This record gives C-alpha cells, sequence and structure tokens, in this order.
C-alpha cells in the first residue's frame, strides 16, 4: 500500500499523456507477475489506479492468468458404485463389493457381521483373491473356531498388508490395531503375531516418512526391536522379513554396540542376518585402527566370499543351490539393499570391489580387506560381477 | 448393444437387470475362491478394447459410465499382466475436465484395495509410450498436464489427497529425467505442460544425479529462457520456480544455474531480449531484464519475521560466481 500510495500521488492522472500512463500499468502489471500469494494481486488489482491505467479489458485476463498460476482442483476420490436391494442375491454381491471398496475396519466388521446374519455359513473372506496373508500365518490364522472373528482377522490382515504395501500406512495402522485389539480375548499367538506385524509397521512407517530428514526414533521402536531379536519363543510363527528389517534398521542407526556387545549368543548361531549385522557393526566401529579392524574384517571376507562360493557346469545365478554360505545371495542382496547408511554402503562396496579384483577396482578402505583366500576355484567369479553391478546400481540409487 | 439398449421401457429395465446381475455374477468371478485363476472368456475378449473401454467412460454420460467404469475396475482387477495401470494412463492421458479426471482418481481408489504400484507402471508406461512416436503430442500434453494437477491437488494436503493417497508426487519425480527432454520438445503445449509439472513436481527425496541436476538445469533455463522469448514476463514462472528450486538444491546446483543462467543471458541467443547488439521496443527489454534479475536475486537471496520492511541479505557465494562468469 506504500507502494501504491506513492503510484497514486506521483502519476498525477488525466495529464500523463500517454507514455506515463503506459509506463505505470506497466509497473503496476509486472509488479503483480511476481507476486507469490494471490492476496496481494488482489491488492493492486482492487486499487483504483490499477482499473484506471490499463484497459477494461486486460485487468480481466491479468487476474485469470495469475489465477490459473496456483488453480484450485476438485476432483472425486470416491470410487463409483452401482448401487440400486431386491434381492438377497443382489443384497450379498452389493454388499460384498461395497466390503471390496471399504478399507476403514468398522465399516468391513459391520459388513462382515449383515452378510453373516443374511447367510447361513458361506465364508466372506474369501470374495477377493486379492487379499493375501503369509503361508507361514495362514495355518493360525483359520484355525479359530468362530467364522465371523476368523473372516473379520483375515480381511484385516490382508488390507493392513496391502496398504503397508502401497505407503498409506496410516489405514494399514487402523486395521492392524483394530485386529490387534480384537485378538487379545482368545488367541495368545495371534496376539504375539500382531505384536510382530505392528512393530515391522512402524519401522516401515518410521523409515519412510518418520525418517528421511534424520531425525532419531522416538528410542521406544529401539526397543521394540531389541525385545523382538530375543523372544525364545518357538511356538510363535515367525517372518524372517521381520527380522530381517529388524536387523537392517538397527545397523542403519549407528547402534553398533549392541550388536557387536549386547547381542545374545544364541541369536548370531540362529539368525545369519543378526550374524551379519554384528559383522557389518564390528567392521565399521573399528575403522579408526589399522590393526583392530582387521580382526572383524577377516570374519567378513571369508563370510562373504564362502556366500558367493559354489560347491559343486554350475553356476551361483542359475542354480542358487550348491553353496556354501548361511545366507542366500538374492537374500544377501537384499538385506543390503535395505541399507541406506553411507558408510555401511562403502565397507559393502570395498568388500565386492576387492572380491571382484582377484580376477582393477579401487573403492576406498581396499587395504582392510586381505588378499589371499582359500578355495578360489569354489567362487563364482561372474557371479560376483553381478553381485557388484546390482550393488552399485543400488547404491548410486541410495546417494545419486 | 447392451449399454446402448439399457438407455420400450420394460425392454429398457430387462436390459439395465441384465447388465447389473451381469456385473455382479463377474464382480463374483475376478474376485473368489482365495488354485488355478478362473477363466473369463467375457473379459478375455475385453483387454484389446480397454483403451476403447475407457473412452466410453470418459463420455461421462448419465449411466453409462458407472457401468463402464465397474468394468474397467473389475477387469483391472482379473487380468494377470494387470491392466490396471494401463487403463489409468490412458484415463490420465485422455482425461480434458476435472470431472474426467476425477474418474482416474475413483479408479485408483478402487484398485488400491486389489492392486498396488499403479503409478509407477502407468508413469512409467506412459512416459515409455511418450519416448516414442506414438502419442500424438495432445495426448501427452493432457497427461503431463492432468498429472500437473494430481500433485499440485496432493500438495494442498486436505482431506481428498489424504484418503486418496496416492503419493503422485514421488511416482511423478522418479521420472523427473524422462520428463527432462520434453523441455527440448518443440511444440509449445507438451513443453509448458511438462515445465508445469516440473516446477511443482517434487524432486527426488534422496538428492538429483549429477547428471540428473546438469540436464534439470539445462532443461530449466532453456525453458526459461524459451518461455520468456515465446511469453514473456507473466509465463516464466513455472520454468523461474523450477529453477530457484534448482538453485537450493546444493551449491553445486545453485554455482550451475547461475552460471549458466548467466552465460545463457550473454550469449549470442538471449542477448536481445536485454538491449543486445546484433530496432527492439525498450519496455520489453526492462521487463525481460526484471524477470532475469528477479530470478537472479531469488537464486542468489538466501531463503527464511525480520521485520516488516525489511529485505533478505543477498549471499556473498553467489555473487561471487555471478562475478567470476562475468
Amino acid at each position: 500500500d506504500f507502494l501504491l500510495e506513492v503510484c497514486s500521488r506521483s502519476v498525477n492522472l488525466e495529464k500523463a499523456s500517454e507514455s506515463l500512463k503506459g509506463n505505470m500499468a506497466a509497473f503496476l502489471k509486472n509488479v503483480c507477475l511476481g507476486l507469490e500469494d494471490l492476496q496481494y494481486v488482489f491488492m493492486i488489482s482492487s486499487h483504483e489506479l490499477f482499473i484506471t491505467l490499463l484497459k477494461d479489458e486486460e485487468r480481466k485476463l491479468l487476474v485469470d492468468q495469475m489465477r490459473k498460476r496456483s488453480p484450485r482442483v476438485n476432483l472425486c476420490i470416491k470410487p463409483v458404485t452401482s448401487f440400486y436391494p431386491a434381492s438377497a442375491s443382489v443384497n450379498i454381491g452389493q454388499l460384498e463389493h461395497q466390503l471390496i471398496l471399504s478399507v476403514d475396519p468398522w465399516r468391513i466388521r459391520q459388513i462382515l457381521i449383515e452378510l453373516h446374519g443374511m447367510t447361513s455359513e458361506r465364508q466372506f473372506w474369501t470374495v477377493s483373491n486379492k487379499w493375501e496373508v503369509p503361508s507361514v500365518y495362514s495355518g493360525v490364522i483359520l484355525g479359530i473356531k468362530d467364522n465371523l472373528t476368523r473372516d473379520l482377522v483375515y480381511i484385516l490382515m490382508a488390507k493392513g498388508l496391502h496398504c503397508s504395501t502401497v505407503k498409506d500406512f496410516s489405514h494399514a495402522k487402523q486395521l492392524f490395531a483394530a485386529c490387534l485389539e480384537l485378538v487379545t480375548e482368545f488367541s495368545p499367538k495371534l496376539r504375539q503375531v500382531m505384536l510382530n506385524e505392528m512393530l515391522l509397521l512402524d519401522i516401515h512407517t518410521h523409515e519412510a516418512g518418520t525418517g528421511q530428514a534424520g531425525e532419531r526414533p522416538p528410542s521406544d521402536l529401539i526397543s521394540r526391536v531389541r525385545g523382538y531379536l530375543e523372544m525364545r519363543l518357538p511356538d510363535i510363527p515367525l517372518r524372517q522379513v521381520i527380522a530381517e528389517e529388524c536387523v537392517a534398521f538397527m545397523l542403519n542407526w549407528r547402534e553398533n554396540e549392541y550388536l557387536t556387545l549386547q547381542v545374545p549368543a544364541f541369536l548370531l548361531q540362529s539368525n545369519p542376518y543378526v550374524k551379519l549385522g554384528q559383522l557389518l557393526a564390528a567392521t565399521c566401529k573399528e575403522l579408526p585402527g589399522p590393526k583392530e579392524s582387521r580382526r572383524t574384517a577377516k570374519d567378513l571376507w571369508e563370510v562373504v566370499v564362502q556366500i558367493c562360493s559354489v560347491s559343486s557346469r554350475v553356476s551361483l545365478i542359475k542354480q542358487r543351490e550348491s553353496t556354501l554360505g548361511i545366507m542366500y545371495r538374492s537374500e544377501l542382496l537384499s538385506f543390503i539393499k535395505k541399507l541406506r547408511e553411507p558408510l555401511v554402503l562403502t565397507i559393502i562396496l570395498s568388500l565386492f570391489v576387492k572380491l571382484h579384483n582377484v580376477r582393477d577396482i579401487t573403492a576406498e578402505h581396499i587395504s582392510i580387506w586381505p588378499s589371499s583366500i582359500p578355495n578360489l576355484q569354489s567362487v563364482d567369479f561372474e557371479a560376483v560381477a553381478i553381485t557388484v553391478k546390482e550393488l552399485v546400481r543400488y547404491t548410486l540409487s541410495i546417494n545419486p | 448393444f447392451l449399454v446402448d439398449t439399457a438407455m420400450p421401457d420394460t425392454v429398457r429395465e430387462a436390459c439395465d437387470r441384465l447388465i447389473q446381475l451381469l456385473l455382479l455374477h463377474l464382480q463374483k468371478l475376478v474376485h473368489h475362491r482365495g488354485p488355478p485363476p478362473r477363466l473369463v472368456p467375457f473379459l478375455d475378449a475385453l483387454k484389446n478394447h480397454v483403451g476403447e473401454l475407457c473412452g466410453e467412460t470418459l463420455r461421462l454420460e448419465r449411466k453409462r459410465f458407472l457401468w463402464q467404469h465397474q468394468l474397467l475396475g473389475l477387469l483391472s482387477v482379473y487380468t494377470r499382466p494387470s491392466c490396471g495401470p494401463e487403463a489409468l494412463g490412458h484415463l490420465l492421458s485422455r482425461a480434458r475436465s476435472p470431472e474426467e479426471l476425477s474418474l482416474a482418481t475413483q479408479l485408483y481408489a478402487g484398485l488400491v484395495v486389489s492392486l498396488s504400484g499403479l503409478l509407477p507402471l502407468a508413469f512409467r508406461s506412459c512416459l515409455a509410450r511418450v519416448h516414442a512416436g506414438t502419442l500424438q503430442p495432445p495426448f501427452t500434453a493432457r497427461f503431463l498436464r492432468n498429472l500437473a494437477l494430481l500433485v499440485g491437488w496432493e500438495q494442498q494436503g486436505g482431506e481428498g489427497p489424504a484418503a486418496l493417497g496416492a503419493h503422485f508426487g514421488e511416482s511423478a519425480s522418479a521420472h523427473l529425467s524422462d520428463l527432462a527432454p520434453l523441455l527440448l520438445h518443440p511444440e509449445e503445449e507438451v513443453a509448458e505442460a511438462a515445465a508445469s509439472l516440473l516446477a511443482i513436481c517434487p524432486f527426488p527425496s534422496e538428492a538429483l544425479s549429477p547428471s540428473q541436476l546438469l540436464g534439470l538445469v539445462r532443461a530449466g533455463v532453456h525453458r526459461f529462457f524459451a518461455s520468456l522469448r515465446l511469453h514473456g514476463p507473466p509465463g516464466v514462472a513455472s520454468a523461474c520456480q523450477l529453477l530457484t528450486r534448482l538453485s537450493q538444491t546444493s551449491p553445486a546446483g545453485l554455482k550451475a544455474v547461475l552460471q549458466l543462467l548467466v552465460e545463457g543471458a550473454l550469449h549470442r541467443g538471449n542477448t536481445e531480449l536485454f538491449g543486445g547488439q546484433v530496432s527492439r521496443n525498450q519496455q520489453e527489454v526492462i521487463y525481460n531484464t526484471q524477470s532475469l534479475l528477479s530470478l537472479l536475486v531469488h537464486c542468489c537471496s538466501a531463503p527464511g519475521c525480520g521485520e516488516c520492511w525489511g529485505a533478505p541479505i543477498l549471499s556473498p557465494e553467489a555473487a561471487k560466481a555471478v562475478a567470476v562468469t562475468l
């Protein structure tokens, strides 16, 4: 308004000739053109001087072309539905279609209750094959005596996992919490399955939204991961991917003291993933030391080389079996592909570059791995070339 | 024929009941027995016509469009190559109004409960068609501006994008390299559509590759300079926003954009816009120079009430780089 008052007090209209009128109009137009907030465009737009100089038809084109600079958009997000309930069958089908489109757990529970009431014994978990469940958990999820409870638990599981897939973790959290609170009454094994599923979903959520900018977890996710890594519970069915992401997160945030010292002894014998996490943590914490680092770099070397070895034409990629390693080659590649930490990534690149140098390529801490290897014939140099190519592509994806 | 004969009123109602019960039955089939998949010969003759199918649904008539849309949802859920991305790409690159484009959001909302990764494949597929001779330029422009509307609508987060939950911005960001050559594409409408997508489309979360960063920067300055040569100060904001967004990326990108903007300003091209020697109106020269110098000040000035009249401090290093380039 100081600009516009100065403009008005200095223009001296009806005697300013055409040149000054045009130049003042241009200045006002182009001081609108750069305005980031349209309300200010509105300021000069309402001003009497603005209306006075230019014309009665370019002001409208100006205001509309500044409105389309940041247009407001309204769109229908709700799915189409040809709902119109005459017969029992049409009612059943329309309600099952809604069951498909429903993602809030309470609406699903309502539609499942009404369908089980209207029908006699038909299950409604199978009204869509696109609903998936891990096979280690299908057997337990089908052991509930109540049909409606089993159906609701299944549909909640499937919708929560598929939501976790599409990175819409709010819905997954809601659905999973509903299932967990519903299953606390009758089945402790299903409660433990739900606990692990919440743990994995929270880890995924943190690393998707809560991280991505370098903020510490609230330290209870770390405690939950720690408790999950020390269950010692044989009856509970487990997914190895939950443990894999536990170790991947745990090694993402440099907490190498626990994996090096506080890890239970039996876990290293049991889970190869925890063992690899410990080895990377130990070989990353000792980088300052020329000699102390070698004590862990040595077993990291041997573990990785027999990982890429072939026991007995045979190829590691073509067969994927006959390997001496405790960990699969593609599983090792995936486990690495959940690491975004730069120090561990460069350690791993030096590990596979030195391995690809024997039969050069230089990758930072390249003098830390030993040179002489046992069973040089057993390792697959073509497999290591493939693994190093994929590994370097992933590393140039994380930090381009 | 059936849809034409659902719109003798008794025969109309007969066809209407037929198509509704047929949709109920197909929906039971495509989604059941959760074992080899069932076969629906009816749908298996439709995958060749899914694109044609989309066209009918995009006519947005009174009642046929609803049936066709549920048909597309069912077909997509059925087809093992998951034709859902193909349907979404057709809806995106064919819609012409916000209401038609609402169909694509409706379709994805119906899909995301059964299908996953449809935005990456839809774009990975749409931009793949783009890098070829198909998808005549108006169609690609329609796809690009519908994507621009999608990312803008998602950015102004309310209840809509909160519930749809697409991540349009990310799933268009991972294709910034594929969008970049289009800013050199000859026909102006595709170029501006790509630029206006880019200005608002977020850069990848990790970083921009030096090849990506530099190609984006060159494309942005070319758009900015060409945007200006044809539109002038009003029509460059897109590029400018992008350039400014590029110039705050990192000191490498800042120095690259400042050096390339200063060099392109002083090349034998982009010199007659600023009174360069080898008659032109002066007024346009002052205001072209206004846009270029405002961009430079935006790129140069430090981002981020500091009193009501104060002004942001120009950084020393940006002016140092402008100095050495000069």
